């Protein structure tokens, strides 16, 4: 099996780069942040233009939605994270403390939690409803690139130019893992599978890693893409092959085969580096989007 | 005039 995405619909609106896509938990939408300080949400089958979340003070980095699809929540150069009602556009609260920018964020699976990372080197746990930071990690030794809870809402994994990615114990803050292969270029990218044995790891040398959490061993190497400059998003796509989806700097979406670690697709169409790429919860429906010479997201539909 | 470097975002830039 190869998948056949085909381009559906190209979303234009950010008036800048987009930075990130993510598609609702409940598959109904695609949310986009942007430099252009917006968030913009998007139906996610049918590409229409839904409405505009504004607020922060400048451009924002990623974003993140709850698990109930209701909040958002944002990463920003104002140092600041938000979290936002979608249907309200209201900022609920408004997460202070990171000294640097903001530039990574999810929420756990609960979503009673939001960790973020930060160029200020730190990776910060905070209390959705009270908008409180519960645990400031001294997580790394360089701006932290990417934050994830794996499925369970137990583990936090992070990564950073530093070269390395850590697992960090929720409950108590404390480190439980730091992994490094045989050498250490900057990290710009990581993420639990969603079974969460895994961890997917993007270099800035041209190189995703898969890694199995346990065994501390990397198992699987993905390569043909142009990665050494940005923290491009990567995904595991699930809901039909297995494969393993990123961006690139050569403007392409890569698709690869994840057992066998072959390129099996690469879609065409952007005009400027693919920084973000997401898949949807149940369809085989792929998010792309671009930096500042494009502007725009793409979704992406296959059969399998 | 507009600044000659809108401020945008940190992923949209290239960190070194």
């Amino acid at each position: 099996v190869k998948p056949n995405y085909a381009l559906k619909f190209t979303l234009a609106g950010h008036t800048k780069a987009v930075s990130s896509v993510k598609f609702s938990p409940n598959g109904e939408w695609l949310a986009s942040s942007s430099a252009d300080k917006l968030i913009k949400i998007w139906g996610a089958y049918d590409g229409k233009f839904e409405k505009t979340i504004s607020g922060h003070k400048l451009g924002i980095s990623d974003v993140a939605w709850s698990s109930d699809s209701n909040l958002l929540v944002s990463a920003s150069d104002d140092k600041t994270l938000k979290i936002w009602d979608v249907s309200s556009g209201k900022c609920l609260k408004t997460l202070k403390g990171h000294s640097n920018y903001v530039f990574c964020c999810n929420f756990n699976p609960q979503s009673n939690l939001i960790v973020s990372g930060s160029f200020d080197e730190s990776v910060r746990i905070w209390d959705v409803k009270t908008g409180k930071c519960l645990k400031t990690l001294p997580a790394h030794s360089d701006p932290v690139s990417a934050v994830h809870f794996n499925r369970d809402g137990s583990l936090i994994v992070s990564s950073s130019y530093d070269g390395l990615c850590r697992i960090w114990d929720t409950a108590s803050g404390q480190c439980l893992k730091t992994l490094i292969d045989d050498d250490n270029p900057p990290v710009s990218f990581v993420k639990f599978s969603p079974n969460g044995k895994y961890i997917l790891a993007a270099t800035l040398d041209n190189t995703l890693k898969l890694w199995d959490y346990s065994k501390g061993k990397c198992l699987k190497t993905y390569t043909g893409h142009k990665n050494e400059k940005y923290c491009i998003f990567a995904n595991f796509s699930v809901t039909g092959g297995k494969w393993i989806v990123s961006g690139s700097e050569d403007n392409l979406v890569y698709i690869w085969n994840l057992q066998t670690k072959e390129i099996v697709q690469k879609l065409q169409g952007h005009t400027d580096v693919v920084i973000s790429t997401a898949c949807h919860p149940t369809e085989n429906i792929i998010a792309s989007a671009a930096l500042e010479n494009d502007k725009t997201i793409k979704l992406w539909k296959s059969d399998c | 005039e507009p600044p000659l470097n809108p401020h945008g975002s940190a992923r949209a830039e290239v960190h070194l």
